[PDB]
């Protein structure tokens, strides 16, 4: 059971939360079993507090699909796009 | 293990 949830995030000056995963990588610790990419920490005064959390699934970022995505990618475009970033995730419960 | 990036 799970929710998807669209949010923007304004960068000031990061997202500020870290991602782990990615396909050949070397996993996340929320879901062994799958390569995709996972919120993992969120800084706790940042720009993403109450909005994300710790386990959410990114499946898009400002349009591009994060399914079936290296990490690299993932983290360079992250850190590429500027001011507010829009996320789709996909959040488990229990 | 697994690792993180900040972004
Ligand atoms: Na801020």
């Amino acid at each position: 059971s799970s929710m998807e949830i669209r949010v923007r995030v304004e960068k000031d000056p990061e997202l500020g939360f870290s991602i782990s995963g990615g396909v050949g990588g070397r996993g996340n610790p929320f879901r062994p079993d799958d390569d995709g990419i996972f919120v993992t920490r969120v800084q706790p005064e940042g720009p993403a507090s109450k909005l994300l959390q710790p386990g959410d699934k990114i499946i898009q970022a400002n349009g591009y699909s994060f399914i079936n995505i290296r990490l690299e990618e993932a983290e360079r475009l992250l850190k590429t796009f500027q001011n507010t970033v829009e996320l789709i995730i996909v959040r488990e419960v229990s | 293990r697994w690792y993180e990036r900040w972004v």
